[PDB]
């Protein structure tokens, strides 16, 4: 969640450093949620930046580890994530393998790039 | 045999005159929803589709026989996308039953039965993370030389040995 | 003052406490005795040295195993915890060598894990 708040928005493709980015997904804690007639918003948290906000259209109780993906999204110059899918992590392993998913996957493109 | 999307398009795989197999692990993005399942021969074995012949009956080209009951079976075309690139793929019963976590008669009866929860076994299986070990071979139709792909097997993850294999690349890759 | 929920909270092991006095942090590790009292525990990371926690209220909920708190790094090297969660582990065991070398991948190079 640090480089998603800090993503560029041009000609409606977010880009971070030197790659592009459309469809993402991250791990964090549920912190809180509301109910409304057509969507939930959480506000996932991953320990290196406020708890950003996910929006799904039509419940995770608190305190519970998620993985997510979805689009990136921007309104009134605000970050925010729209996400197909939520799904309770299980095995507790997830998050700790991906945690080292991301810094590889953000790496090795990074070299492409050069 | 561990190998990346990426590289599989970009080192001269599948182009070869003879099947080349490897394994990698994906996400799975999309399922096509329709034409997946055809009616079947009761036999034990046939590499034919079987043909109606519009009276409760059928009948099978290959060993030129008629029975009154079909065997429902599985093809999967799917995409898997990985962290740099994204394939197509197409998944038998063996596969296909193991992706969407049903047998091959349930899904049928599903189908036919209840759409909805046809169309949430595949929302369901969605998104989720597989490994995956697949062939790729050259096929020539109508004089067009194009590359499919066939699933051969498909398991859930091995979290510690995905994280030990992705450290000891990162710290050796980096050092050279 | 700002609440420290919303801060950077950084991921380390009991050996570097010395490093890190005063900033927010997140520690794992698996749950070693709990003083009397019910105001302070200790737990253990992959190497196996120790780290304290304190509190603030006494505790009335048993907890045992791998813990995660997050808190704030004072003078005596210590932790003043604010908030804690216990993970799952009905089903599988948390290999907690392979999140010790997880963190250490992660300070070695921040530039792809801001």
């Amino acid at each position: 969640i640090s480089q998603l708040l800090s993503a560029t928005l041009v000609d409606e493709v977010f880009r971070i450093g030197n790659v592009e980015i459309s469809q993402v997904t991250i791990v964090g804690i549920i912190r809180h949620a509301e109910k409304a007639p057509t969507n939930i918003v959480y506000k996932i948290d991953d320990m290196t930046a406020a708890p950003m906000d996910v929006r799904q259209w039509v419940v995770v109780p608190p305190e519970t580890y998620v993985k997510v993906a979805g689009h990136l999204r921007s309104f009134q110059n605000k970050k925010s994530l729209v996400a197909f899918k939520i799904m309770p992590l299980e095995d507790m392993n997830e998050f700790t393998t991906h945690i080292l998913e991301v810094i590889n996957a953000h790496m090795v493109l990074s070299k492409a790039n050069s | 045999n561990w190998k990346t999307l990426y590289e599989v398009k970009s080192e001269n795989l599948g182009q070869g005159d003879k099947p080349d197999y490897f394994s990698s692990v994906a996400t799975v993005v999309y399922l096509r929803k329709e034409n997946c399942m055809y009616q079947a021969c009761p036999t034990q074995d046939c590499n034919k589709k079987v043909i109606d012949q519009q009276n409760g009956l059928y009948r099978c080209e290959k060993c030129d026989t008629e029975f009154p009951n079909f065997k429902y079976r599985m093809i999967l075309s799917v995409n898997i996308a990985d962290f740099q690139e994204n394939q197509w793929v197409t998944c038998f019963q063996e596969s296909a039953e193991a992706i969407l976590g049903q047998n091959a008669a349930y899904l049928g009866e599903l189908k036919d039965k209840n759409e909805q929860a046809f169309e949430e076994v595949f929302q369901n299986a969605n998104f989720r993370s597989f490994i995956f070990r697949v062939r790729v071979k050259v096929e020539t139709y109508n004089d067009e030389s194009r590359i499919k792909a066939t699933v051969m097997d498909v398991k859930p993850v091995d979290y510690r040995e995905y994280g030990r294999r992705l450290v000891m690349s990162i710290r050796r890759s980096a050092l050279m | 003052m700002v609440d420290m929920m919303d801060l950077p909270r950084s991921r380390i092991n009991a050996g570097m406490l010395a490093q890190f006095i005063d900033k927010p942090v997140c520690f794992v590790g698996r749950l070693e005795k709990i003083h009397p009292t019910g105001k302070m525990f200790i737990l253990s990371d992959g190497e196996g040295k120790n780290g304290t926690i304190e509190l603030m209220e006494p505790l009335d909920e048993e907890i045992s195993g791998i813990v995660e708190v997050v808190g704030r790094v004072t003078a005596k090297a210590t932790i003043l915890c604010t908030s804690y969660v216990q993970f799952k582990e009905d089903s599988h065991p948390f290999d907690l060598g392979l999140y010790n070398e997880a963190v250490k991948i992660i300070h070695d190079f921040p530039q792809f894990y801001p």
